[PDB]
RNA sequence: CGACUCUUAGCGGUGGAUCACUCGGCUCGUGCGUCGAUGAAGAACGCAGCUAGCUGCGAGAAUUAAUGUGAAUUGCAGGACACAUUGAUCAUCGACACUUCGAACGCACUUGCGGCCCCGGGUUCCUCCCGGGGCUACGCCUGUCUGAGCGUCGCU
RNA sequence: GCCUUGAAGCCUAGGGCGCGGGCCCGGGUGGAGCCGCCGCAGGUGCAGAUCUUGGUGGUAGUAGCAAAUAUUCAAACGAGAACUUUGAAGGCCGAAGUGGAGAAGGGUUCCAUGUGAACAGCAGUUGAACAUGGGUCAGUCGGUCCUGAGAGAUGGGCGAGCGCCGUUCCGAAGGGACGGGCGAUGGCCUCCGUUGCCCUCGGCCGAUCGAAAGGGAGUCGGGUUCAGAUCCCCGAAUCCGG
RNA sequence: AUCUAAGGCUAAAUACCGGCACGAGACCGAUAGUCAACAAGUACCGUAAGGGAAAGUUGAAAAGAACUUUGAAGAGAGAG
RNA sequence: CGCGACCUCAGAUCAGACGUGGCGACCCGCUGAAUUUAAGCAUAUUAGUCAGCGGAGGAGAAGAAACUAACCAGGAUUCCCUCAGUAACGGCGAGUGAACAGGGAAGAGCCCAGCGCCGAAUCCCCGCCCCGCGGCGGGGCGCGGGACAUGUGGCGUACGGA
């Protein structure tokens, strides 16, 4: 339950926040997790993601076990293009498809100076939360 | 190509007015070549140009006005561009110094009575 | 102003100049019709600016 | 002959537009607007019409210095200093 | 009127301009409503404020 | 057998009711309680590669610098961005800049007329012409400067 | 408790209940929520109100498309011609015109290319419509200057007060200038203006506004554009100021 | 009996249909509720003061009907 | 026949400060109605109310008795409950209409002038040195200008007191 009085529990706040927020905050909202492998490594559970990542399906038509890259985050409609994953048009050309990234698990992560940064404070804040809350 | 501010901060009045000048030249060629017929190559540039002119006009000023306060900085009277900005009511209060200001009377009776810290039924 | 022109273009295409002469459209935009003295040719000088 | 003849001989314009208020009253032969008063200091507002306040208030156009105002009252109306360098 | 002033004539040629049909481009964008412009003006109809 | 008129049902039309949804209102309460002659409120005109409106902004004009973050914006284009020179886009907001009217302030509302000092062509002050910059409102307070009076006296 | 193995709502020559208010089943459509019991509460049940808002009928393929003498033959473009265009013939306006130019007002309607949805109360290969582009050039043409009937600040007066009266009326009302003297002034301080005075003559008599037909120096001919000319080019002049 | 006018200053307990930020509801649910859920004090009427609207919903995703054929085209039969 | 003065009085693009206008829900001061009720209406009521003109703050105003009372007496102002739909007003008709005392929220008191003493013992502006400078202050030296005796500062205001 909630006991904080300075934010708001009510559905249409939530919604107008979420359809009219900016890119520095979707970035968040556009999360998507990890695969068990990379979960144990490191200790962490979520990242955002980026556009060279690798991927695989989980759910929808498209679901399997094919993995894949990230070509494009369209941000401003909360999807990502996939490389293979594509459809003919009437015409017969090739068209990419958005799926949300809450339904795909990440298998390879596109590293650099700032993402080990970003992985290393998670781990400390579970760490400590780990050994006091025990 | 490209402009930073952070390179041109070192830099002296005539290099930067010779830099301007060329970025107006080019500025005024593009427009020659957007009516003409031009290109998408030659158009997806006048954005660029005029940004960068904005960034060397802004360092002129900035340097200009730090170099001024920094002169009138310890006199009694001085620009109204330099003195502080706030609302007209606040300039039209007391001076943090004739706040605490006191007569004797008012001095001297605070000397002898004040307030003594106590408690009761100890 | 009159004035101002002849002296830009003096200043810029390395010109010199009889008259002008003004008038504002209806879209609210000056126009400028210039002459130039005899000694100088105008289809020359218009491909220097890059212009036909 | 007070109907359709008599709307033939309009020719003459009365008012035009004021040079404070944007609309169109400035009577020429009297020389005052009739929504502003302009010639005069003080704004012609008056308290039995609600709407007609509302149209003009210091809350429907730009207000190109307020806002910054309410941006600046937010921190204490700090001024002659930066964050820190890098 | 043949003879005019400069302020009218800036006047007018703000709504001459502000009377012209819209792009396709515009047609596309992911949250448009837009179907056509439904401000425009007709010289011998809907005359102006002046 | 025919047309035509009437009734009921099925299907197709016209028109937009009911039903289900909702980035909007209304009502109550909490906290704070801030405009401007250092030029407000409001008005006008302008600014996008492709742009009319709404929105944002002011000739540095769909935004500059500086911090925080850390790989996009997007309808089309074209290019840039090397993210271990560092730094795309976003948000913030402490530096800089901020057209014409308007209390509106050189005199007047046609954007018409001027006056003084300074620089540069006008030559090398010497005066006419051109550009450019700074001053040129009403009332009022303290003090300075020059002044008026068959006002009250003193003095030679 | 019911439910994507299908909720609400809607339709129904179907089966049935209750004196009635109303309800339960069955079939079709449709695509996401809904109901029964005990208590609570209310913006709670329409045939009307010359009711309010929206929509649709008979009337009705009706009344009508009649003020101002008038059309015809052929050819061309074109899917396509009673109405466009070219030619020919017959006719009207009849110089106080159905002609050629302008003020007030309108404001891109102007000019070319293309189109034939909509509009042009029939039609249209046309359009003052739709779309895309282009177009207004001045020392001498007008404004700007002057004042007119008149409007309107200052001083003064009055008024609870925003303010009102009034225009020479209860005002130390012009910075107006000048010949002379005085020291200075930079230019070769010659000649000057000058910031400064001592002198020196000073009336005016009221700030300001007010007419694109009143008053107000001076430009004419020829040629040139899809569209502009006393403005552009050619050629001959002239006013003002220094 | 009770006060000492015709001079002056002062915080707290109180008010708040405009403003800047926040939360909540036995409320309305597109002819209702703000006139204004949408480019609304907009379009538009008026010489001016002023008056003043109508207008919500494709679908999970445009995958928004390629190609054939009749017709001057609009509209159609097929296919997807 | 120039200087000191004020009766006094004008001027300056003189040096340095200031005011004007806007919003206006809550606040302060003036001005100020008619519908309507009375089953008619003229006093009354509606109403010191709408409209109107001014002036502000984050609150404003009021405020430390020229009081209430008649008690074995309380003791600045402001809000709440109650006194009270009362005492009183009134074509005594329709209609209007408070205060004290009691219980609570909060709670804080103080300056001048005039009498009277102190070598005006007092204030502003320019100059120079040093700290501090973005709510322009402090300390020191100028036979440097000025306001003030037609009255500046210290002691002291009825709590009765000094
Ligand atoms: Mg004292
Ligand atoms: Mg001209
Ligand atoms: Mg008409
Ligand atoms: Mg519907
Ligand atoms: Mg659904
Ligand atoms: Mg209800
Ligand atoms: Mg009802
Ligand atoms: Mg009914
Ligand atoms: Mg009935
Ligand atoms: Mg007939
Ligand atoms: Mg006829
Ligand atoms: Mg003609
Ligand atoms: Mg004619
Ligand atoms: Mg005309
Ligand atoms: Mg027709
Ligand atoms: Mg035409
Ligand atoms: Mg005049
Ligand atoms: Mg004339
Ligand atoms: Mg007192
Ligand atoms: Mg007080
Ligand atoms: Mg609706
Ligand atoms: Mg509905
Ligand atoms: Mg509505
Ligand atoms: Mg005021
Ligand atoms: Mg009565
Ligand atoms: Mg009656
Ligand atoms: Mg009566
Ligand atoms: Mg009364
Ligand atoms: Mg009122
Ligand atoms: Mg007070
Ligand atoms: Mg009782
Ligand atoms: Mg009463
Ligand atoms: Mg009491
Ligand atoms: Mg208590
Ligand atoms: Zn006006």
């Amino acid at each position: 339950m909630k006991f904080n009085p300075f934010v708001t529990s009510d559905r249409s706040k939530n919604r107008k926040r979420h359809f009219n927020a900016p890119s520095h905050i979707r970035r968040k909202i556009m999360s998507s997790p990890l695969s068990k492998e990379l979960r144990q490594k490191y200790n962490v559970r979520s990242m955002p993601i980026r556009k060279d990542d690798e991927v695989q399906v989980v759910r929808g038509h498209y679901k399997g076990q094919q993995i894949g890259k990230v070509v494009q985050v369209y941000r401003k409609k909360y999807v990502i293009y996939i490389e293979r994953v594509q459809r003919e048009k009437a015409n017969g050309t090739t068209v990419h498809v958005g799926i949300h990234p809450s339904k795909v698990v990440i298998t390879r992560l596109k590293l650099d100076k700032d993402r080990k940064k970003i992985l290393e404070r998670k781990a400390k804040s579970r760490q400590v939360g780990k050994e006091k809350g025990k | 190509a490209k402009i930073k501010a952070r390179d041109l901060r070192g830099k002296k009045k005539e290099e930067l007015l010779k830099q301007l000048d060329d970025l107006k030249v080019e500025l005024s060629q593009l427009r020659v070549a957007k009516v003409t017929g031009g290109a998408a190559s030659k158009l997806s540039k006048i954005r660029v140009v005029r940004k960068s002119i904005a960034r060397v006009l802004t360092v002129i000023n900035q340097t200009q006005k730090e170099n001024l306060r920094k002169f009138y900085k310890g006199k009694k009277y001085k620009p109204l561009d330099l003195r502080p900005k706030k609302t007209r009511a606040m300039r039209r209060r007391l001076n943090k110094h004739e706040e605490s200001l006191k007569t004797k009377k008012q001095q001297r009776k605070e000397r002898l009575y004040p307030l003594r810290k106590y408690a009761v039924k100890a | 102003n009159k004035h101002q022109i002849k002296q830009a273009v003096k200043k810029l295409y390395d010109i010199d100049v009889a008259k002008v002469n003004t008038l504002i459209r209806p879209d609210g935009e000056k126009k400028a019709y210039v002459r130039l003295a005899p000694d100088y040719d105008a289809l020359d000088v218009a491909n220097k600016i890059g212009i036909i | 002959t007070k109907g359709t003849s008599s709307f033939g001989k309009r020719r003459n314009k009365t008012h035009t537009l004021c040079r404070r208020c944007g609309s169109k009253a400035y009577h020429l032969q009297k020389s005052t607007c009739g929504k502003c008063g302009y010639p005069a200091k003080r704004k012609r507002k008056y308290n039995w019409s609600a709407k007609a306040k509302r149209r003009n208030t210091t809350g429907t156009g730009r207000m190109r210095h307020l806002k910054i105002v309410y941006r600046r009252f937010r921190h204490g109306f700090r001024e002659g200093t930066t964050p820190k360098p890098k | 009127s043949s003879h005019k002033t400069f302020r009218i004539k800036r006047f007018l040629a703000k709504k001459q301009k502000q009377n012209r049909p819209i792009p396709q481009w515009i047609r596309m964008k992911t949250g448009n409503k837009i179907r056509y412009n439904s401000k425009r003006r007709h010289w011998r109809r809907t005359k102006l404020g002046l």
